[PDB]
RNA sequence: CCCCUGAAAAGAUAUCGGGGGUGCCCAAAGCUCGGCUCAGGCGGGUCAGAAAUCCGCCGUAGAGUGUAAGGGCAAAAGCCG
């Protein structure tokens, strides 16, 4: 994988129609909603924290997965799976491309340089706008310090600056 | 006991129930000569010319192609229907299951082999044939759904119901419904 | 790869209809009688595409010059060049604006 | 009906009165249409010009008009159809209509049908209607000889069935076996009334 | 050569840009007239069955229309004669 700065900016149209894309990669995020997901038990939670994007850009699938792991592990350890609801709010629909010389990927991929430059699929990313919610947490007011810490850890894994907004439901 | 007097009359003259038509069907698999025997049986059984029924699709597992005739059915009306219906009921024994009635006033029952019908003879030439007998009941005003011009829907109250169908077979045709 | 130029080569949007316009169109456009000097608007009807004029003439205003059987001979312009469009009334509308 | 993508057909199509595929081919003629429609009891004949905002009926009549010439046969048989066409034909001619195109709507063009009897009456009044020579009913049927022959057979077979099947005929004072004689009388009165009108 | 996209709501528009197709096939798959309604679902019906022919109800096209893609089409442009 290239450094994430290579795919951070929105430089072209969304590339999502998988029926026209050969070898589009499979999404490598196993779950998107963590903790207590049933709507009845979520009624106990009365606070909402959001990790909100500050800039527009593309977040790679592995960064979303890395952010999801660190925050969910922290909440499981310190808050408890029965006392919170955490949702990864964006889905990596956009397919990333790379122009590299490769074997077993088509004859055109054997031409070097910028000849036949249209890249083969290299991964997935979510295209986000300023103010967009990346992570969404529902919790009880007693755990505010722990929820803020979990979202601070998630933010350290993401390629764009974010900010934490805490509001009641 | 003819067609015009076989009518179940309720407390409105125009809400009467009568036998709209009786349809006899035989489903043979493929052959023409096999069909020909079945076609001849229906003509002599009912007195009416049967029509060949062509396959709607091509089913390889049944060995039938779309367009070849695999069926022989004739629809009976007025007096030929009543006459044949009486024979068909006898071949079963004036018994029709209650579940054989549909919600819209159709009754269909099967005939496993046609010898139980009165007036027919075991013939080693035609062989042995089964039969599907479907009877339709209708109140007056069904033309509204069938005419070419200004076709519309018949009102719900003027349609034959399941209960009016079982009553007609019991009270008018004298048939045991179970 | 260069643009291909079939007779209807960039006409997906133009020849598409909204769901509420599906099916046959009304027959009132058939019943207008145009005389020489009348102004018409070329409004292509996608249910009769074989008699429709080229996409470049959609929305243009022409003048009726005469008739040819059942079609009307219309004088119009593409930019600066005079063009003669011969088309049936189902692809025409009266121009009320002068 | 169910959902926004449902397309409701034209009002006259969902009423089942207008075949728009056939109507379009009629309008391409740009000629007046002879519209002939059948009801249970009457016949309707209209001469119509189509206009973008709606059709214009130059002349329209149903078979009730026959009582104005002392007609005593049935309202909508083959004989009544011919007389209706004659009245419509002369009225249409007085308004400047020379040629018309037959429009039968949803009725079938069976040979000898009443729609072609109205056409035949319209033709004899001077309005030209193109047609094939094998669909006009025979003159015997136009004169009602098929009605008279049926009643004569009924009387000598079941005299009561003659009384019921033609009760209204007896009420009007014209027995069905005398229909051809009366049809000539009514036809003469209609023709004379309009040739004189045309002459003046 | 052809369709969609790129193409920026008139027109034009390129790249060893993206997704595909073409060098045919059909005496019918061509012309016309009439009738009919499709995929699918449900209820009943002798073998018979998920699927055969029969009766009924629902069914905006979820079918079909030789062949790419896009567009059109329901008393039809589909199916049968
Ligand atoms: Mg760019
Ligand atoms: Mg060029
Ligand atoms: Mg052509
Ligand atoms: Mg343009
Ligand atoms: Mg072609
Ligand atoms: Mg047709």
């Amino acid at each position: 994988a290239r450094p994430a700065r290579c795919y951070r900016r929105i430089k072209g149209p969304p590339y999502t129609r998988e029926e026209y894309i050969h070898g589009a990669p499979m999404i490598q995020i196993p779950k998107f909603d963590m903790g207590t997901t049933s709507a009845a038990a979520r009624a106990a939670f009365t606070m909402v924290a959001k990790l909100v994007a500050e800039e527009r850009g593309q977040i790679r699938m592995q960064a979303l997965e890395a952010a999801r792991q660190i925050s969910s592990k922290y909440l499981t350890k310190y808050v408890g799976d029965a006392n919170y609801y955490l949702r990864l709010n964006v889905v990596p629909h956009h397919v990333l491309r790379e122009n590299r010389m490769l074997a077993m990927a088509g004859a055109d991929r054997l031409q070097e340089g910028m000849r036949l430059a249209f890249g083969s699929p290299a991964g997935r990313a979510a295209r986000v706008e300023p103010g967009q919610v990346i992570f969404y947490v529902e919790f009880k007011p007693e755990h505010l310090a722990h929820v803020k810490e979990a979202l601070r850890r998630a933010a350290s894994k993401l390629p764009i600056p974010t900010r934490i907004v805490v509001e009641p439901k | 006991m003819k067609w015009k007097e076989l009518v179940l009359v309720k407390d409105h003259p125009m809400k009467r129930v009568y036998i709209e038509k009786v349809v006899v069907n035989i489903g043979v698999g493929t052959g023409g000569e096999r069909l020909e025997k079945a076609a001849n049986l229906l003509r002599e059984l009912t007195g009416a010319e049967p029509s060949l029924r062509r396959a709607k699709r091509s089913i390889k597992d049944f060995g039938i192609r779309k367009g070849e005739p695999i069926g022989v059915a004739v629809t009976l009306r007025r007096d030929k229907a009543v006459e044949f219906l009486m024979r068909a009921l006898q071949a079963v024994g004036n018994r029709i299951k209650r579940s054989s009635f549909d919600e819209r006033g159709n009754v269909c029952f099967g005939i496993k082999e046609h010898i139980m019908l009165p007036g027919v003879k075991y013939d080693p030439a035609v062989g042995i044939w089964g039969m599907d007998v479907c009877v339709r009941l209708a109140k007056p005003g069904l033309r509204v759904q069938l005419r070419r011009r200004r076709r519309s829907k018949v009102g719900k109250g003027q349609l034959v119901t399941r209960e009016e169908a079982v009553e007609f077979f019991q009270k008018v045709l004298g048939v045991q419904v179970d | 790869v260069k643009r291909t130029h079939g007779y209807r080569y960039k006409s997906r949007k133009l020849l598409s209809k909204a769901p509420r316009e599906r099916g046959m169109s009304g027959l009132s456009r058939l019943l207008y009688e145009y005389k020489p000097g009348d102004k018409v608007v070329i409004d292509i009807d996608p249910t009769f595409i074989s008699t429709a004029p080229h996409r470049r003439y959609q929305g243009k205003v022409g003048v009726v010059i005469g008739t040819r059987g059942r079609a009307y001979v219309i004088e119009t312009y593409i930019g600066d060049k005079k063009k003669i469009i011969i088309t049936t009334p189902e692809h025409l509308r009266p121009h009320l604006g002068g | 009906a169910r959902g926004a993508r449902y397309k409701v057909p034209f009002r006259r199509r969902r009423e089942g009165v207008t075949n728009y595929r056939k109507r379009r081919k009629l309008l391409l003629s740009r000629k007046p249409r002879l519209v002939v429609r059948k009801t249970n009891k009457h016949l309707i004949a209209q001469i119509v010009i189509a206009r973008p905002h709606g059709d214009e009926t130059v002349v329209g009549l149903d078979t009730r008009v026959l009582s104005k010439f002392g007609w005593k046969g049935d309202e909508n048989n083959t004989s009544a159809a011919y007389l209706l066409g004659l009245i419509v034909g002369y009225k249409a001619r007085a308004k400047g209509i020379k040629e018309a195109i037959l429009d039968i709507g949803l009725h079938r063009p069976t040979p000898g049908a009443r729609v072609f009897a109205v056409m035949k009456g319209v033709i004899d009044a001077g309005v030209e209607v193109p047609h094939g020579e094998e669909v006009v009913p025979s003159e015997e049927r136009i004169r009602g000889e098929h009605v008279a022959e049926y009643a004569k057979r009924l009387k000598e077979e079941a005299p009561e069935a003659y009384k019921a099947r033609f009760s209204r005929y007896l009420q009007r004072g014209l027995p069905p076996e005398e229909l051809p004689s009366h049809f000539e009388e009514v036809k003469k009165k209609i023709v004379e009334y309009y040739e004189q009108k045309l002459a003046k």
